[PDB]
């Protein structure tokens, strides 16, 4: 009868007939990956271009019902999101170049490899081969080899070919009823239509500088602190005003400086909380990794993992003969199947994954009731930080002595608390700055705000006055330093892990309070509280019918993301920070005073 | 009194195979002695439920014929035959009354109903113009009008072909695994009742 019915119809339709398309797709991608051979990869193809093509036909059919006679919220949701062009809108021919962009990036990344001139006999990729270099070298001459090799050539071989994508993606955007592919990407965090709850995409940036603005002292309080540490490892190279040299941080691009952690730890003398040799001293097999995760979570009140998933997922390496992909996934293969593929090792970087992993496998357990294509989390960012909260509560001392893998007699002084939070610092804190300048400066190229010719002139500018890192040596217009990293050169989006880590310290402050924790927000544990899981399985149960802003006012109470609990979370280690900066200089200056 | 002649429980539960929830079978069972106590003793069962009568008592009582209603659904569905449920199965399948009197077993059948490849041969009723009445079969296959537009016989545009398959794989969960329903529905009518329980001594 009327439009509203047809449309709740056709969604019927296209529930139950997408439903087993995406099983069978996700289905032959779990063949693959658990045995990769060559029949499995065309039936892997075959099935995600039977999986696209009907997605193509349903999103042809789907465009004919107008969006404005619709007045249930999850109806017009599911609708908008099946309405999207995509790539679709554009040209055949255009397309055709974008796909082929997108294709020679993806090998160009994957199969660099670079190694020192005179000596071409054999060369080492990015994985292992540079990683294990810039996170493991003490040289700075080596650390600044492999560094300007990697961007010489990679950044030579793409500047043309993201020239290429800026201006396709462009196109796409703005034949897509948006201003640029920003906007595009800014695009998955409005709400509209709901009153109060209204998010803009224009809001996004306003809130990322808003939280930014408070991230900055912790920030450069840390980076003095890393600064006269890297100073002390390398004498000459480092100023005490000046930025940090880009080769020094641990990693490749910047973006984590959890490598820095043995230059840079507070109380060397002092114990770790390592509990691998607990570990393997009572062996504790994959399947006990796992059962102790389970525990956890029906501890919280969270329901247990299916008989599907005990039977059907690969929790151990399967062998030489049979090859499979080594990176840890938790997979939502449809129908009430739920997997999780990883080569588990005996160590505690495992089970902190394999918690990480069963907050995936619990999320999407959560949303299974929803139709089809609400079966999401409601921004990218809460999907990321349902895993990071069960790796924080399980990384807590009181968690290891309450499993057993702790001895009951040990001393938690303050001394362990500060070099797990500057630890924590490192890989947390030291990241959203790169994220946010890294999101920042894509969102001006797409919006036109840069042009080619300033790119790198306007990136190091960037660099120098938000992350506070200066380049070794001035590059031109010929490198294209960005796309280096894997998401940028992938197109994939980068706001999600700053979002995932405010996020992740809003629930865990929500969850905290709600299981009555009296102390410090770090040496929290949200086992054994029934409440807490209560309040998260609100949130989880709703998946993407509901905006995100609801979800987060059903979790923390409140309309928008904060920035407090991330400062609360790293207080002590804040307050000791600042007592341990008043010889040194806090801050940074743009100039070229280190080295250039 | 010796007594022989037990009522054919075997071709309704042991069948090798099943009918599809929009064509469910119904069998008429009467002139034997019904005993269903092997049925209640039985651990292959996940759903035993009993509306308006007892299963200790079944065993004694006596009615004038015993229906044997038997399909597949999903494991999800499984809570929608009751009396007064809303749901595909139970508003475009099976419906069962309010004031009925009988009993829904249902058992999962992931064994031989799921295959590898995916078992496609149970179908369901999505779209109806209106809800079934209580014991009502529809296997009409003409396509449903969603929209003003006349359909005019082919598949386009508002126009959805009503029965749509049913997709099992062993390896599915276990609100998605096939099981098998059989509902038993008794009622006396004022002929004299044959389908009696058996008299113990
Ligand atoms: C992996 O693939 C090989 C080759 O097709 C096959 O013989 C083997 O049984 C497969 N193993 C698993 C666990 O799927
Ligand atoms: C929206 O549609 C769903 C069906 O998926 C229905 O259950 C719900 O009640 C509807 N909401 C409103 C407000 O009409
Ligand atoms: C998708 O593209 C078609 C064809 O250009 C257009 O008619 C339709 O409005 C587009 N829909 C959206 C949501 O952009
Ligand atoms: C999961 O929990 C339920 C109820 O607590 C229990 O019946 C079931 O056996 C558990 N699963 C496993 C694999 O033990
Ligand atoms: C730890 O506590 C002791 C006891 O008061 C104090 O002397 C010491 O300075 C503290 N260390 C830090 C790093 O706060
Ligand atoms: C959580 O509950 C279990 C079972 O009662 C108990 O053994 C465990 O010690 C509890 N956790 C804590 C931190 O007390
Ligand atoms: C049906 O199959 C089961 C499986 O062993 C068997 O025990 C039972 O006697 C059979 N007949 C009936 C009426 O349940």
């Amino acid at each position: 009868s009327t439009i509203e019915e047809q449309a709740k119809t056709f969604l019927d339709k296209f529930n139950h007939e997408a439903e087993d398309l995406f099983y069978q797709s996700s289905l032959a991608s779990w063949n693959y990956n658990t045995n990769i051979t060559e029949e499995n990869v065309q039936n892997m193809n075959n099935a995600g271009d039977k999986w696209s093509a009907f997605l193509k036909e349903q999103s042809t059919l789907a465009q004919m019902y107008p969006l404005q006679e619709i007045q249930n919220l999850t109806v017009k949701l599911q609708l908008q999101a099946l309405q999207q062009n995509g790539s679709s809108v554009l040209s055949e021919d255009k397309s055709k170049r974008l796909n082929t962009i997108l294709n020679t990036m993806s090998t160009i990344y994957s199969t660099g490899k670079v190694c020192n001139p005179d000596n071409p006999q054999e060369c080492l990729l990015l994985e292992p081969g540079l990683n294990e270099i810039m996170a493991n070298s003490l040289d700075y001459n080596e650390r600044l080899w492999a560094w300007e090799s990697w961007r010489s050539e990679v950044g030579k071989q793409l500047r043309p070919l993201y020239e290429e994508y800026v201006v396709l993606k462009n196109e796409m955007a703005r034949a897509n009823h948006y201003e640029d592919y920003g906007d595009y990407w800014r695009g998955d965090y409005e709400v509209n239509g709901v009153d109060g709850y209204d998010y803009s995409r224009g809001q996004l940036i306003e809130d990322v500088e808003h939280t930014f603005e408070e991230i900055k002292p912790l920030y450069e309080h840390l980076h003095a602190y890393v600064r006269a540490k890297l100073m002390n490892a390398y004498p000459s190279y480092i100023s005490p005003i000046g930025c940090l040299p880009a080769h020094l941080l641990g990693d490749m691009w910047g973006r984590f400086w959890t490598n820095l952690y043995s230059l840079t730890v507070p109380f060397g003398q002092k114990p770790n909380i390592d509990v691998t040799d607990a570990m393997v001293d009572q062996a504790w097999d994959a399947q006990r990794i796992f059962k102790e995760a389970e525990k956890f979570f029906v501890s919280v009140g969270l329901p247990n993992m299916t008989q599907g998933f005990w039977e059907n997922s690969m929790l151990t390496d399967p062998g030489n003969v049979q090859k499979a992909v080594c990176h840890p996934t938790a997979w939502d293969l449809g129908k009430g199947d739920f997997r999780i593929l990883m080569c588990t090792k005996v160590t505690m970087d495992d089970f902190l994954t394999a918690h990480h992993e069963m907050g995936h496998i619990q999320y999407d357990m959560a949303y299974a009731a929803q139709p089809f294509l609400l079966r999401n989390g409601a921004n990218e960012g809460f999907h990321e930080a349902v895993g990071e909260i069960m790796s924080l509560s399980a990384a807590t001392p009181k968690h290891l002595k309450s499993i057993g893998l702790l001895s009951p007699d040990f001393q938690e002084d303050n001394e362990t608390e500060i070099n797990f939070l500057l630890k924590q610092a490192l890989t947390i804190v030291g990241t959203l700055p790169f994220t946010y300048m890294l999101e920042k400066w894509r969102w001006m190229v797409f919006k036109g705000e840069i042009p080619k010719d300033q790119w790198m002139k306007k990136w190091w500018e960037m660099k120098r006055e938000i992350v506070g890192v200066v380049e070794p040596v001035p590059h031109d217009e010929t490198y294209c330093d960005p796309a280096s990293l894997f998401h940028v050169s992938n197109d994939y989006s980068f706001i999600r892990y700053y979002t995932r880590t405010l996020y992740q310290f809003q629930f865990q402050e929500a969850l905290c309070q709600a299981a009555k924790h009296e102390g410090p927000l770090h040496k929290c544990d949200i086992s054994n509280s029934t409440e807490a899981g209560q309040k998260l399985f609100n949130m989880l149960r709703l998946g993407k019918s509901e905006p995100w802003t609801l979800a987060l006012e059903n979790v923390v109470g409140a309309k928008n993301m904060n920035v407090r609990p991330l400062l609360n979370y790293f207080e002590p280690l804040f307050t000791w920070l600042k007592d341990q900066n008043k010889n040194s200089f806090v801050g940074w200056s743009t100039d070229w005073s280190p080295y250039a | 009194p010796n007594i022989t002649n037990l009522c054919p429980f075997g071709e309704v539960f042991n069948a090798t195979r099943f009918a599809s929830v929009y064509a469910w079978n119904r069998k008429r069972i009467s002139n034997c002695v019904a005993d269903y106590s092997v049925l209640y003793n039985s651990a292959s069962f996940s759903t035993f439920k009993c509306y308006g009568v007892s299963p200790t008592k079944l065993n004694d009582l006596c009615f004038t014929n015993v229906y044997a209603d038997s399909f597949v659904i999903r494991g999800d569905e499984v809570r929608q035959i009751a009396p007064g449920q809303t749901g595909k199965i139970a508003d475009y399948n099976y419906k069962l009354p309010d004031d009925f009197t009988g009993c829904v077993i249902a058992w999962n059948s992931n064994n031989l109903d799921s295959k590898v490849g995916g078992n496609y041969n149970y179908r369901y009723r999505l779209f109806r113009k209106s809800n079934l009445k209580p014991f009502e079969r529809d296997i009409s296959t003409e396509i449903y009008q969603a929209g003003s537009t006349p359909c005019n016989g082919v598949q386009g545009f508002n126009c959805y072909f009503p029965l749509q398959s049913y997709g099992f794989q062993p390896t599915n969960g276990v609100g998605y695994q096939p099981y098998r329903v059989v509902v038993l529905s008794f009622e006396l009518l004022h002929a004299p009742a044959t389908v009696c329980g058996p008299k113990k001594s």
